[PDB]
């Protein structure tokens, strides 16, 4: 999107990428599961916008520790997508216990 | 709850005494235990090898952790050394948690 004189112009670019990890050995602070908003929504006719990847560490009131620590999302090997490329990825869940849906 | 590992089948006791040699014994028959010892001591060398599993550190955070060292300063004497009287001393207590990793 480029905005010029209050016209806003939207144009593919073709050569642009994106870059998409899976952190798959759990290096990274996990954020799900915490109950946060967006998620794919529940009606299929809708698109939703992702939500930024924010983490937190030890603190002591507004200040850091010296335990606090510092990841860098770029220190992991992503996956650059253009127009054209597609991510697959498979998981298999471990043995949990099944969810007594009874009374 | 003092740390460590707790085991079923902890390393066995090893016991071990100096087996009795009695002192000269009446030259006629008397019923009662002998009370009268030959008096020693025994002395020798032990050694215990232990085979300790590591789990490596696989830290992907990007700033420095924190890592136990001895202090750059100069003093009287060397920590964890002995001192002019040939006295070994453990200045302070050294525990296990260093490094750090995410929750």
């Amino acid at each position: 999107v480029t905005q010029n004189e209050g016209t806003k112009t939207i144009a593919n670019n073709l050569t642009s990428t994106i870059q998409v990890f899976t952190d798959s050995e759990y290096q990274l602070p996990y954020v799900l599961g915490s109950a946060h908003q967006g998620c794919l929504p529940p009606f299929p006719a809708d698109v939703f916008m992702i939500p930024q990847y924010g983490y937190l560490t030890l603190n002591n009131g507004s200040q850091a520790v010296g335990r606090s620590s510092f990841y860098c999302l770029e220190y992991f090997p992503s996956q650059m997508l253009r127009t054209g490329n597609n991510f697959q990825f498979t998981y298999t869940f471990e043995d949990v216990p099944f969810h007594s849906s009874y009374a | 709850l003092m740390g460590g590992f707790g085991l079923k089948h902890p390393p066995p006791q090893i016991l071990i005494k100096n087996t009795p040699v009695p002192a000269d014994p009446p030259t006629t028959f008397n019923q009662s235990k002998l009370n009268s010892f030959i008096t020693q001591y025994s002395t020798g060398q032990v050694s215990v090898e232990i085979e300790w599993e590591l789990q490596k550190e696989n830290s992907k955070r990007w700033n420095p952790e924190i890592q136990y060292t001895s202090n750059y300063y100069k003093s009287t004497s060397v920590d964890f050394a002995v001192n002019t009287e040939g006295v070994y001393s453990e200045p302070r207590p050294i525990g296990t948690r260093y490094l750090t990793r995410n929750l």
